[PDB]
């Protein structure tokens, strides 16, 4: 009955508690299979950790784990690409509730498959089967698309920015809880039992969506699935329609959103893997503080977003948000000490106030009956951003490690010079 | 945080060297404990490891049935006795300490010299 915000909380808790556990099991099984009994992290760096000599077997197991994560993520992304673009456009024609019930069920099934693989110490290729099965029903991306569309169907033009911000603040709060609860359950007496919370969270999400969610499509027509008009419903969303030159703005905004979330996704990973480097050498608690402060920008940019709107338009708010990201990443990439790193986290407090604005403006452009299609395409873009961010940034960091550590953050900050320019050029051009 | 080891030395082939890892600076009841060596002119050769309790003991087949890890948490020392030592064993044995998690640091010990001959 109440609303859709709890669904995203419960669904993001699943990802946050799932990805580290899944890769930890990958480490365990792949290492033990190759006769390697050592730490299940990557190679360390500095602070008297060894001699610097390469660990040929540890590097082999690390590469195998990365390759398997790549395989399962890529397979999941393709099945999700072919599924969400068919389940979104349909959602805006039958109701948001079924298209939110289905992916939660898929995630519960995926968590159950993962549990069954861990308890039986099964092969690691079988983890691909669970991800593929969940992808068919629409992955976590379809949950995101359904939630965002459901919000965009219950808010004016002059409110979608704030409503989307509220939803993404719930997303960030779920992420922070997942990360800081994993940092104490996964680490302490964990890696198997904490995965029960993933199944519990997904079961709760499905139950809340089915029996406690109130649909937002005020008129749900009757439409058949496997129609081909849900794939045509994004081609005749981006290419032919909207003829009053509102077609360029869609592409430019989509590109800006792509770049923005790519950088966000890459920099989170490099945060966690770079905090414990050579000149910083952070303890176990300081890393938890860093993760909490990284995920606290979600709910602290919301306060500014609502506060900034009273004086500046909905674009310049995102311009200042991008400036805050740029400043934070620049001062993090030069953070050769822990006061500097924490200041770097602190400056990024209006950091994730830009993404909400972008998707809200994307929604304000499409008709009232096409938010399903729009957010299906945006969810596909976000999945591709996940993949590319992981690949590019995890390949960049080791290369610029003995040359200038922190160039990943510097280059991420150079990337956001493009979204800021794009959004500013669009906003300047409307007014003239 | 510091881990200090003292069991090395010049022992004959077939001796019974007994390393201790007198750890402190942290809890040690919540930390996985490893062992590793850097043979002369070569790379790390991870030997064994043991979960915070003493139930998940794993070895490597080069040292299976010949190295016997142990820990005593009321004293905070990690052992690894070495029966039937061989000239291929001489190395600098380190004593790692991880939480068995990705976002956790590992604390390499100083490591002592075993000079089997
Ligand atoms: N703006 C925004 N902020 C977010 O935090 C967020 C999130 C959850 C956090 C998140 C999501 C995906 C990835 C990622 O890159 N890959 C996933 C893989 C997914 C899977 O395997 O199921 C991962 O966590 O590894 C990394 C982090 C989802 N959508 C989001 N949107």
């Amino acid at each position: 009955a109440p609303s859709v915000e709890p669904l995203l909380f419960l669904a993001t808790l699943a990802l946050g508690l799932q990805v580290p556990l899944a890769t930890q099991y990958l480490w365990d099984r792949l290492g033990a299979e190759r006769g390697y009994v050592g730490p299940n992290a990557s190679s360390p760096h500095g602070c008297g950790n060894g001699s610097g000599a390469v660990d040929p077997l540890r590097e082999e197991v690390e590469a195998l784990v990365a390759h398997w994560n790549l395989c399962i993520n890529l397979g999941g992304f393709f099945v999700g690409l072919f599924s969400v673009t068919l389940f979104g456009p349909w959602s805006d024609s039958v109701g948001r509730r079924p298209v939110l019930v289905l992916p939660a069920v898929g995630m519960a099934v995926q968590a159950a498959v993962y549990l069954l693989v861990m308890y039986l110490r099964l092969h690691v290729a079988y983890l691909l089967l669970g991800r593929i099965i969940s992808g068919l029903l629409g992955d976590y991306n379809l949950i995101l698309a359904g939630c965002f569309a459901s919000v965009a169907d219950s808010s004016n033009q002059r409110t979608r920015t704030f409503r989307v911000a509220i939803l993404e603040a719930c997303l960030g709060v779920a992420g922070m809880v997942a990360s800081v609860g994993g940092g104490q359950w996964r680490k302490a007496e964990g890696y198997i039992n904490p995965f029960w919370l993933v199944l519990a969270a997904s079961l709760a999400a499905a139950l809340y969506a089915a029996l406690c969610l109130q649909e937002t499509v005020k008129q749900r027509r009757a439409a058949k699935l496997l129609t081909l008009q849900h794939y045509k419903a994004v081609y005749k969303l981006y290419t032919a329609p909207e003829d009053l030159s509102s077609r360029r703005k869609l592409a430019l905004y989509s590109l800006a959103f792509f770049l923005l979330v790519t950088v966000h996704f890459g920099t989170k990973d490099l945060y966690v893997l770079y905090e414990l480097g050579s000149p910083l050498c952070w303890a176990s608690d300081l890393i938890g503080y860093g993760s909490a402060a990284s995920y606290l920008a979600y709910l602290s940019s919301l306060g500014g977003l609502r506060l900034l709107q009273l004086c500046l338009e909905d674009t310049w708010v995102a311009e200042i948000g991008l400036i805050s990201n740029i400043a934070g990443l620049v001062v993090i990439s030069l953070a050769t000490t822990t006061p500097l790193m924490f200041t770097g986290y602190g400056i990024m407090f209006l950091s994730m106030a830009a993404t909400p604005v972008i998707r809200a403006k994307l929604s304000k452009l499409v008709s009232e009956t096409e938010q399903g299609a729009l957010f299906a395409s945006v969810a596909c873009v976000e999945g591709l951003c996940s993949l590319v961010a992981t690949g590019v940034f995890n390949s960049l960091y080791p290369s610029t490690l003995h040359f200038m550590r922190g160039f990943p953050f510097l280059f991420g900050a150079i990337l956001l010079l493009i979204p800021a320019a794009i959004m500013g050029w669009i906003e300047i051009q409307d007014s003239n | 945080v510091q881990l200090v080891e003292s069991g090395g030395g010049l022992v004959q082939p077939g001796g019974s060297l007994r390393l201790s890892c007198a750890a402190s600076g942290f809890t040690f009841s919540r930390y996985w404990m490893y062992w590793v060596r850097q043979a002369p002119g070569k790379g790390p050769e991870w030997l064994s490891h043991m979960n915070p309790s003493g139930s998940d003991i794993k070895y490597t087949d080069s040292v299976k049935g010949r190295f016997t890890i142990s820990r005593d948490n009321a004293k905070n020392t990690l052992y690894l006795q070495m029966n039937s030592l061989k000239p291929d064993d001489t190395a600098v044995y380190y004593c790692v300490a991880d939480r068995r998690a990705l976002g956790s640091p590992e604390y390499w010990g100083q490591g002592t010299q075993v000079t089997v001959s």
